[PDB]
RNA sequence: AUGUAUAAAAAUAGAGGUAGGCUACUCUCCUGUAUCGUAGAAGAUGGGCGAUGGUUGAUGAAACGGAAGUGUUUUAUUGACUUGUCCAUGAAAUUCCAUGAAUCCAUUGCAUACGACUUUA
RNA sequence: GCGAAACCACAGCCUGGGGAACGGGCCAGGCAA
RNA sequence: GCAGAUCUUGGUGGAAGUAGC
RNA sequence: CUGCCGAAGUUUCCGGAUAGCAGAAACUCAGAUCAGUUUUAUGUGUAAAAUGAGAGUUUCUAGUGGGCCAUUUUUGGUAAGCAGAACUGGCGAUGCGGGAUGAACCGAACGUGAGGUUAAGGUGCCGGAAUGUACGCUCAUCAGAAAGGUGUUAGUUCAU
RNA sequence: UGUUUAUAGCCCUUGUUGUAAUACGUCCACUGGGGACUGAGGACUGCGGCUUGCCAAGGAUGCUGACAUAAUGGU
């Protein structure tokens, strides 16, 4: 295919510039910067319509073109509803105790299956978590979700015997 | 620098075969004397009619009857491999069957690795229906849309003062 | 001092020389604007000089040159090929050779 | 053309076809300074690179870049001993440098050379795990002298728009426009 | 973008024995190749390839396939020449010209002229 | 040596400028064959006219320039020059190419294959 | 202070490959002060 | 008519101011 | 010291006598015979057209009287390779251009020189010569100069 | 979308000027320039052309200079 083009139609964000492969898309919610410079695609905006077009791009090129569609997306809906993932802690003798600072940007897990050390993790920019966290990056959220998975981890532990941990219920939009 | 060359041939007549029948086909060579000898080849393999025993009449190049208006061309072709047999067919559009023969032929020469020897041009038409063209490139290439921009730019006077704005 | 050079600069790249094997009797002259065998067909015929100076002062003055005449090109990019009254010296590979415009043909 | 000194910006340019050039120029009794080493291109993606440095050791791109060159001329012969010195590599811009031209060559240009969608290298980056550790001092420098070199751009845009406005004015100008001035 | 390959898209040819000279793509052949004519009588209708060809802003509408008879009709109703002519980029190809052309006398007359114009520095 | 002449950054798959209030503009690119400079017995003698400006030399320093600032201007005045537009003479038979501290030293053990080292002197 | 003999084509950085050893000379190399 | 013959004779070096006495 | 000719390098019988090669002389012929020749045709041999070259004797006398490699041919093989006979050339008596270098590979076989053009091989640099043109293919994260692959590239065929 | 020259036309088929022109291939005892390297021979013949003479036809001769009282040279 000499010509392939993909066509996504804005949102009512206030700002849907894509000036200098760089995705400034400013919504309701907020405005987030996103850089695409890693596939070299052709953009073509006109009105609230943003066309994603390969000139002879390979399959490599032509399935990043779709996943970038799909971050696009992504970044349009997370700008207009947000993205509010909801996780649910697990213990079964030992009760594990979350602390929140700083507008929940760090969150420090104690007495994890009677751990007397206590795991921080910093949350990402523009992610508030109260366990439920809401931000306009479902990214920002999903990468939060899995360190927050990772540091409540059980070591030569027996999985089906030791339940106790954190595992994500739902995600979903805020809005 | 291929050119199509018609070739007329039969066997020398004799007490036995007074009147020989007319063989003629066309074949792509670069001279004169390329195309008599592919066609002694040709006539060996299917008719096997020695040189001795036949003689050649008539060779004559075919030019294109519109060299100025696009056509899409398909050729069958067999292809001598490590197996030493096969058979393709493939499609290309361009203005003069000539042109469309060397394409194949450098094609040819580049994904199988093929020969001159190797190469036997088995049959030559010309594609004009839209439900007759099959592969997908030159699909492309008959919808109306056809617009893009150039593709391979890059464009001694070495140590040029500026830097190039390679755009439009 | 905007004026003189009534010549052509040109550098003196090598000898006429296989892989292995070098004739000096000939050298190769690359003339600045000339970059294509038809381009230097011009440059045929023309009066080449090698300009060196040294210690000894000989007539009064300080400078010796050894005169030549372009022959030949020497490939597409407008390279030459030229014969002096004496064979340039090994050591004066990458100078500059005065390409003056005489005997003209225009 | 060709001068006694000449400066090849090293920005957006392939290594080994740059060597090449200069290797030629460097043969041919010129003299020759490579600014901006450190944003050479190579073809090839960046763990590839990362993989030949470590089978191979000097970290400045400058040294890796006349090293390159050093084995791309006759260095046994003494006329290539001598064009070495001819060679002045550097990283970024420096003062005695900054203020003349920066001339770029074809034959070594990555959009010139280079498929769209090829994985390439920086040396710079490349060289920044490998011992060299001046990143962000050549970095600080390469902005504060691009800024002063923007005002000096706007000044004399200024001065050519003032100039340019008066070659307009100057009614000798289209006196003998016949010639193509 | 602003350049796309289409049909009677003006270009100008580059390299070849038809440099300098402009043309109009009729049909498109192949991702390498094209068709073209020009209005001069002096430019045969001849195939050529994308490389040896420019792309210039100004596009002519123009039917696919159409004969050089109805080129050079349609060249001349939408007029074409001193429309290209018209841009600052023929300008400087028409001085490059000319100036290439200049003769040894004329040069001191440019010489004249350039030391008269610079003799204004007035601001 | 022979004009020993030239400074943006940055995209290049869009950049720059231009203009309006980052949002809507426009224009140029598609190189340098460009641009600047290049006119005179190496550029004479004067007469001017015309700029009455320009080109610079000479010195008197001001700022900028850390990096490798050692150079960029700003000039202050003066000295000339000015083919900017012009004149009148002049320039040649070479009458065809060749052109004061420190070391040893003494002290010194803080050393010690031997120097070195080590303070003092 | 008095004073040999042996030995001696000529030398002496390696790295590899160099088909027949090749390293002690050849080519690619680095080194080479 | 010499470049060789662990060639004959004479001379002379490096080794070496070394082994050393 | 220079100049010319210059092998054989081995059949065959049997340390040899032969031969052969090279010469040296004497002869008779070019209207005469020939050929590491090719045809024609009769039955691969034989006999009789072209292409060339003058061809044939007798005598007497130096040296050799090994191989290696390669081609091929076979037989067996024999773990497997391979071995064993042959077959025919080349080196050996032979330098040069190329093959990074290298005795067997690709070119070409040598008086001293000037110009011209090439063979093999090459034109990014070392390196003499286009960073030639057209067309594709190659992405390697060991390129490049048996198979497997959520490996691609082009795809073909068959299903819907 | 479907449509048939319209309010673009194209293509094909003839028709079509014609002996179009270009290109390709080949020839010219057609011609006009650029550059390099050679001067062997030493009366006369010969063979040709022009018209006895003359010539590019059986091999280079002219015009000049400078240096020499150094250049060209050799070791």
């Amino acid at each position: 295919d000499i010509y392939k083009d993909e066509t996504l139609t804005i949102p009512k964000g206030v700002t849907v510039d894509i000036k200098a492969r760089n995705v400034t898309v400013t919504g309701p919610r907020g405005t987030l910067k996103q850089n695409l410079r890693h596939v070299d695609i052709e953009m073509k905006k006109q009105g609230n319509t943003i066309k994603f077009i390969v000139w002879h791009g390979s399959r490599k090129h032509n399935a990043c073109i779709r996943s970038v569609y799909s971050i696009i997306n992504n970044m349009i809906i997370g700008v207009t509803q947000g993205f509010r993932y909801k996780m649910r802690l697990v213990y079964a003798h030992f009760p594990i105790n979350i602390n929140l600072t700083e507008n929940g940007t760090v969150v420090e897990i104690r007495n994890f299956l009677g751990e007397r050390i206590t795991r921080v993790i910093k949350c990402l920019p523009g992610v508030t978590v109260s366990i439920i966290l809401e931000g306009n990056s479902l990214e920002n959220v999903s990468q939060s979700a899995a360190n927050i998975k990772q540091i409540c981890n059980v070591r030569n532990k027996d999985i089906r015997k030791f339940l106790d941990g954190i595992y994500v219920s739902e995600r979903g939009n805020i809005e | 620098a291929l050119k199509e060359y018609q070739v007329v041939g039969r066997k020398v007549p004799t007490e036995h075969e007074p009147v020989p029948k007319l063989f003629r086909m066309r074949l792509f060579a670069p001279n004169e004397s390329v195309a008599k000898s592919r066609y002694w080849y040709f006539l060996k393999m299917i008719n096997k009619v020695k040189k001795a025993t036949g003689e050649i009449v008539a060779i004559n190049e075919i030019s294109e009857p519109k060299p100025l208006k696009a056509k899409v061309f398909g050729i069958w072709i067999r292809y001598d491999s490590r197996s030493g047999t096969h058979n393709m067919y493939k499609e290309f559009r361009d203005t003069t069957r000539v042109g469309a023969v060397e394409a194949m032929y450098a094609d040819m020469a580049a994904r199988h690795r093929a020969r001159f020897r190797s190469i036997r041009i088995l049959k030559v038409v010309e594609v004009e229906k839209k439900e007759d063209v099959r592969r997908n490139y030159v699909k492309q290439l008959l919808n109306p849309h056809l617009k893009f921009p150039l593709p391979h730019r890059r464009t001694k006077k070495v140590f040029a003062p500026h830097r190039p704005s390679t755009f439009y | 001092a905007q004026g003189h050079r009534l010549y052509v600069k040109a550098k003196h790249l090598s000898f006429q020389r296989s892989k292995h094997v070098i004739h000096p009797g000939t050298s190769i002259v690359k003339i600045e604007g000339c970059d294509s065998k038809e381009e230097a067909q011009f440059y045929l015929g023309k009066r080449v000089c090698y300009v060196y100076k040294s210690s000894k002062a000989v007539r009064g003055s300080k400078i010796r040159v050894i005169w030549g005449t372009i022959a030949r090109p020497h490939g597409n990019s407008g390279a030459v090929r030229a014969r002096f009254v004496h064979n340039l010296p090994a050591k004066t590979f990458g100078s500059s050779l005065r390409v003056m415009l005489y005997p003209s043909n225009i | 053309e060709f001068q006694k000194v000449v400066v090849i910006d090293a920005k957006g340019h392939l290594l080994g076809r740059l060597a090449s050039v200069v290797a030629k120029q460097l043969l041919g009794g010129q003299k020759v300074v490579v600014v901006r080493c450190e944003e050479l291109n190579i073809s090839g993606h960046f763990f590839r690179n990362k993989l030949k440095y470590l089978a191979y050791h000097f970290r400045a791109p400058s040294r890796i870049f006349q090293k390159a060159v050093r084995g791309m001329l006759p260095h046994k012969t003494a006329r290539g001993q001598a064009a070495l010195e001819h060679l002045q590599a550097v990283e970024g811009i420096p003062p005695p440098f900054d203020k003349q031209k920066r001339v770029v060559v074809p034959a070594a240009l990555r959009v010139l050379r280079l498929k769209p969608g090829r994985k390439y290298c920086t040396v710079g980056r490349l060289s920044s795990e490998v011992g060299w550790k001046y990143n962000d001092i050549v970095a600080k420098l390469e902005e504060r002298r691009k800024v002063k070199s923007a005002a000096f751009y706007q000044a004399k845009l200024a001065k050519q728009k003032k100039i340019a406005s008066a070659k307009e004015a100057s009614p000798v100008n289209q006196k003998l426009s016949q010639f193509g001035y | 973008f602003k350049r796309y390959v289409e049909v009677g898209r003006v270009v100008l040819v580059t390299k070849g024995e038809y440099t300098g000279k402009l043309a109009v793509i009729v049909d498109i052949v192949d991702h390498k190749r094209a068709l073209i004519d020009s209005p001069c009588s002096e430019f045969p209708r001849q195939v050529i390839r994308y490389g040896s060809v420019v792309l210039t802003h100004i596009v002519m509408k123009l039917p696919r396939g159409a004969r050089s008879g109805i080129v050079a009709k349609k060249w001349k109703a939408q007029d074409v020449c001193n429309k290209w002519a018209s841009s600052a980029w023929a300008k400087k190809l028409e001085a490059k010209k000319v100036r290439s052309q200049l003769n040894d006398f004329d040069r001191f007359a440019v010489m004249r002229l350039k030391k008269q114009r610079r003799e204004q520095v007035n601001v």
